[PDB]
């Protein structure tokens, strides 16, 4: 499940936070879409990508390897700090025609996804 | 803060815990407390794995204006065993609590919810809202018993509970 994959991702030394959603993929059956926040001082790179995926592949298994790693500083959270998973699902799925602490995070997530 | 916001509360076993505002001096206590919370309870509190608090979180969870944001701790022998807080969204505020797993079922969660409501009523909050993961039935029951009602639920199964103050 998603919690297992998130836990494995957070376990990575360079990963601070993670939230994973499953979304229908027409080619793949289901795609594992992972939003990931690196720790302070860490920065995304073409090779950190493969390292993280290899990490998950070893920790959990190839079936749990994320299809997309979406690096972000911008996990959407309620003011008490709860992850707004429903917003993450909508953005990953392109279902974006419609308690959130910082509204500005949505625009940043949408930009990062198109990149 | 008002002196009556600090008070001894009676637990179900007949003993007491101290309920008090969380202060700027409580960073170390908060961190030690969080070490004793299970991975499962952390997940239920933040909706994702969150094994240790980032510095900005330790700061925000110990620095409050006590109008728009309030945080209270329950303590035994000076140690945090639970926290509760509200964040103004308006005269509505989001509420969250967290109890060390070993101290569940002692009446701590129920006392903290009563106390945070009492503070909110003094600061012009008209309603509490809480989001809870649907499988977290221990937490849902605490809120139910405190008089919260289910308002709606979302695509991710998350339930929105509300309480008119």
């Amino acid at each position: 499940g998603t919690a297992e994959i998130e836990s494995a991702l957070v376990a990575h030394p360079k990963i601070a936070e993670a939230a994973v959603v499953g979304i229908p993929h027409a080619i793949k059956g289901q795609a594992i879409y992972a939003y990931v926040t690196l720790n302070c001082g860490e920065e995304p790179s073409p090779e950190l990508y493969a390292e993280v995926r290899n990490w998950v592949r070893k920790e959990i298994g190839p079936l749990a390897t994320p299809d997309v790693l979406h690096w972000t500083d911008s996990l959407p959270k309620t003011r008490s700090g709860k992850i707004m998973r429903r917003i993450l699902r909508k953005i990953a799925a392109g279902d974006t025609s419609n308690t959130l602490a910082d509204p500005g995070v949505v625009e940043k997530l949408l930009e990062e996804k198109q990149a | 803060y008002p002196a009556h916001w600090e008070a001894d509360v009676v637990l179900r076993d007949g003993g007491t815990a101290r309920v008090r505002p969380i202060t700027v001096d409580d960073a170390e206590r908060l961190v030690s407390f969080y070490e004793q919370v299970s991975d499962e309870s952390k997940y239920y509190r933040f909706f994702a794995p969150y094994p240790r608090l980032c510095a900005k979180d330790v700061h925000r969870f110990t620095h409050h204006d006590f109008v728009d944001r309030v945080g209270l701790a329950a303590t035994i022998g000076g140690e945090f065993i639970a926290t509760v807080r509200y964040d103004r969204i308006a005269d509505e505020a989001e509420v969250a609590f967290l109890v060390q797993d070993a101290h569940q079922g002692r009446g701590v969660a129920s006392a903290l919810l009563e106390h945070i409501a009492a503070v909110a009523r003094e600061r012009g909050i008209r309603r509490f809202a809480a989001e809870v993961l649907p499988a977290n039935n221990k937490m849902i029951k605490v809120f139910m018993d405190a008089g919260y009602t289910q308002k709606r639920s979302f695509e991710d199964g998350v339930v929105r509970l509300e309480f008119d103050l």
